[PDB]
């Protein structure tokens, strides 16, 4: 139903971003909502087909919305600043009440320079033979080192193809340094699996971390590499040890 | 499917003095569906000028507009109303009667 | 002293002819005061009295609101039943729905109903306890177990008992100038000759508000009486109405015809009779 | 205007009762209720406006005053995880624009069948240097701790599932990057 | 003040 592009963004403080919502096709009336970190989505703007009804008062004048052909709706925040980092949220129902649908959301963070973005490293951390004898079953760990901001989406990958069962992520993660304002986080997952199946020598373990950062549009004049979007990755086959 | 036959009355505002303007009203009652043809005619005639009010209905889910017009009665003036409607095998005129 | 503020709305589909048509009409009384037509290419709920002139901005953007919401859902409503009934994309169909509170002649709230009309027969109807439905159909019960959820939480019941009746209220005061000016008929009786042996004797009320009127043909003496013919009460044209009664009468007999007329605007009911 | 507890725990099973407070409740208002999982935003669960309506996901019970509101969640899952808001107004005058609370974080801990608790340390399969403590197989009840100095790292705890076969472990992660792999 | 609908059918 309610789609958004993009889900992440990054931009340099003073920028400006453009974020679209995609409603369910017949629903009427559209709503941009913001969500920050465990708080509930204040109201920004809702409309009824291309006419833009109500718009919250406490609502800055560089926030504007646009529902031009009465269906696809995009929000625009001019000369960005820190407090709009949030899950920018849109919403759309069937006249008042009926329907009413949300999105997944567009994470935005706003970073007072481009040089503060880092991907993660990752590595993969082989079962404790100390579990595999007391319980039967091997806890293999996955740790994204390092990076800038959460904007990663970490999956595991048993013989080619994702799984579920047996896995737990971080709720969210941790600051490498939590004083520095803007430190790069830490994230872990595990997969429990049983002895047997771990022992298995052509089982093939992949942790796999999807990281949004920059693109083509972003430019970068500092000597590391550009810590552009990417999917760096950790492996680990099956022994008998 | 619903298809009632319209009730058709044709009627002045005011007691119809002759030289004295007045309204020459149609009132279509009673009918479904809502699409419906009403001209008012001078002498078998179309008048331009017709309007009607805005589509309503009764609590049998009946249709009924007003169209009106205003005139100027004469002793020697023909006046009537014609209406068509699905329901109709071709188009009811409903001649204007003073007295009536 | 009965007072009502009653809402009609007519959905019509039009196969390959654009999008369906839609129409609101509101009334206070027997006087419409508002319309929206969505066949404007800026569709909005505009006034149909004179004491609806001098409103708010504010208040016919929120109508404007409520009335392109019930445009949108219907030319929904219209697709979903032309499956229900596996209709196809050709025939033209209707939705009507009618939505109003009564007060009775002592002031207080004598009932409220919400209704669903598809193709001229009741669909979906609204019982008295305004919380429970009668669907007439198979397909209209799917239609129901969708609206109880709504209905048990009060969404028709608050907007009936409450809502209603306090903008019923309102709407009264507006435009009491003309809503509760209590006009009554001017009543006279024509004679119209037959024969040698009869004549027609008609009984005119003109010029009254409200629509509400009882004219009733009397004759002394013991003797029969031809059945009336009664036309149904009609409007003027400027928000007065007109009703007459006819009898068909023996010649000279005509004076013990008397023609009764009750409503509001009259003191005490007037009698007529034929005054050669 | 609508105020509720801030957080909330359980155990798997254990049915779950938030309630809400309002008690200049419009006499024209709807207790309406919205579900928030972690990562999508938020969808409708159940709406009253005094009589007790139930559903697949849900109950609520509105009392007598209607100053309160109590949301009701059976045998609550894992799944069932998430921010519940409690939300009064009308539609009819706002529009269907929603007034969302700060909600109320559910958490659901797991009935732990036989806990072990160790404290295994894995070696990195690449770069045999680098490795992490697993602290794991704690009863639900334990209270993890955040770090003493800079360069130590402690994760929250951590519930994974292994479908098949059933158990539900607690799991937590420490590393640093001269440090044990206990006193944690 | 009229009222639009909460449900459809």
């Amino acid at each position: 139903g309610v789609s958004q592009n993009p889900r992440h963004k990054i931009t340099k403080r003073g920028q400006n971003v453009t974020f679209r919502c995609d409603p369910i096709s017949e629903h009427n009336r559209l709503y941009w909502y913001r969500q920050t970190l465990g708080q509930g989505p204040e109201f920004l703007t809702y409309f009824q087909n291309e006419a833009q009804l109500e718009k919250s008062r406490l609502l800055s004048d560089r926030f504007s919305a646009e529902r031009p052909k009465g269906s696809f709706s995009t929000l625009e925040i001019q000369r960005t600043e820190q407090g709009d980092s949030a899950m920018y949220l849109c919403a759309s129902s069937l006249g008042r009440e009926y329907g009413y649908t949300f999105g997944s959301g567009t994470r935005l963070t706003v970073v007072e320079d481009l040089n503060k973005v880092f991907p993660p490293e990752v590595a993969v951390f082989e079962p404790s033979e100390a579990e595999i004898s007391h319980t039967q079953k091997a806890t293999l760990v996955c740790l994204a080192t390092g990076f800038y901001p959460d904007h990663v989406e970490l999956s595991w990958w048993v013989n080619g193809k994702e799984v579920h069962s047996g896995v737990c992520t971080d709720p969210q993660p941790l600051k490498e340094q939590p004083a520095l304002n803007d430190s790069r986080y830490a994230l872990s997952s595990r997969l429990r699996v049983s002895a047997t199946f771990w022992q298995d020598p052509r089982n093939h373990f992949r942790c796999q971390v999807q990281f949004y950062g920059l693109s083509e549009n972003d430019e970068w004049t500092q000597d590391r590499a550009k810590p552009v979007t990417q999917i760096v990755s950790a492996e680990a086959w099956g022994r008998a040890d | 499917m619903i298809q009632r036959t319209p009730k058709i009355q044709v009627y002045s505002r005011h007691p119809a003095e002759n030289g004295k303007s007045n309204f020459l009203n149609c009132y279509v009652s009673g009918f479904h569906p809502s699409d419906i043809e009403v001209d008012l005619l001078k002498n078998g005639e179309r008048i331009e000028k017709v309007e009607h009010s805005d589509l309503s209905f009764s609590k049998d889910w009946s249709f009924y507009l007003l169209y009106y017009t205003e005139f100027t009665p004469t002793e020697k003036d023909e006046y009537a109303c014609r209406v068509n409607h699905v329901t109709l095998s071709q188009p009811k005129i409903v001649k204007w009667d003073r007295d009536m | 002293g009965s007072h009502s503020l009653k809402y009609f709305h007519t959905s019509v589909s039009r196969p390959g002819r654009g999008e369906p048509r839609f129409i609101s009409v509101g009334y206070v009384d027997d006087t419409q005061f508002v319309r929206f037509d969505n066949d404007a290419a800026s569709p909005r709920m505009v006034p149909r009295a004179p004491w609806m002139e001098q409103e708010g901005s504010e208040y016919w953007d929120r109508e404007t609101r409520s009335a392109r919401d019930t445009a949108q859902i219907f030319r929904v409503n219209l697709r979903t039943l032309r499956g229900y009934y596996n209709q196809s994309e050709a025939g033209s169909h209707t939705l009507q729905w009618m939505h109003g509170c009564e007060l009775g002649p002592d002031g207080r709230f004598l009932r409220g109903y919400e209704q669903c009309a598809y193709d001229g027969k009741d669909y979906l109807t609204l019982n008295e306890d305004l919380r429970s439905w009668t669907a007439v159909d198979t397909a209209a019960q799917i239609s129901e177990q969708k609206s109880n959820d709504a209905s048990e939480a009060e969404h028709q019941r608050a907007y009936l008992e409450d809502t209603c009746v306090e903008w019923l209220h309102k709407y009264l005061e507006k435009g009491k100038e003309t809503l509760l000016h209590l006009e009554p008929p001017k009543t006279h009786v024509t004679h119209h000759p037959i024969s040698d042996h009869e004549a027609t004797l008609r009984c005119w009320a003109l010029g009254f508000y409200p629509a509400e009127i009882t004219l009733t043909w009397q004759q002394d003496g013991e003797g029969h009486t031809q059945d009336t013919e009664l036309v149904e009460t009609r409007p003027a044209g400027d928000g007065t109405f007109q009703k007459w009664a006819a009898v068909v009468v023996p010649s000279g007999e005509e004076q013990r015809y008397t023609c009764h007329v009750q409503h509001e605007g009259l003191p005490e009911p007037v009698t007529l009779r034929w005054k050669p | 205007k609508t105020t509720q507890p801030i957080s909330m725990d359980s155990y798997e099973g254990q049915e779950v009762n938030i309630t809400c407070s309002h008690n200049n409740i419009a006499t024209n208002d709807y207790i309406t209720w919205y579900q928030q999982f972690p990562s999508q935003g938020p969808r409708f669960i159940i709406q009253g406006y005094k009589t007790k309506v139930t559903n697949e996901v849900a109950s609520l019970f509105i009392p007598a005053d209607r100053k309160s509101s109590t949301l009701s969640l059976p045998r609550v899952s894992l799944s069932d995880t998430a921010v519940y808001y409690c939300l009064v107004g009308s539609s009819f005058n706002q529009g269907g624009k929603l007034i969302f609370g700060q909600g109320t974080e559910l958490s659901v801990k797991p009935n732990i069948q036989n806990p072990d608790p160790a404290v295994y340390q894995l070696r990195d399969s690449k770069s045999s240097d680098k490795s992490v403590c697993l602290f794991t197989d704690f009863d639900s009840q334990t209270n993890v701790s955040q770090s003493k100095d800079s360069d130590v790292y402690i994760t929250d705890k951590c519930v994974l599932d292994m479908r098949s076969m059933d158990f539900k472990s607690n799991s937590a992660v420490a590393w640093s990057n001269d440090f044990a792999c206990a006193n944690a | 003040r009229m009222y639009s609908p909460v449900s459809i059918a």
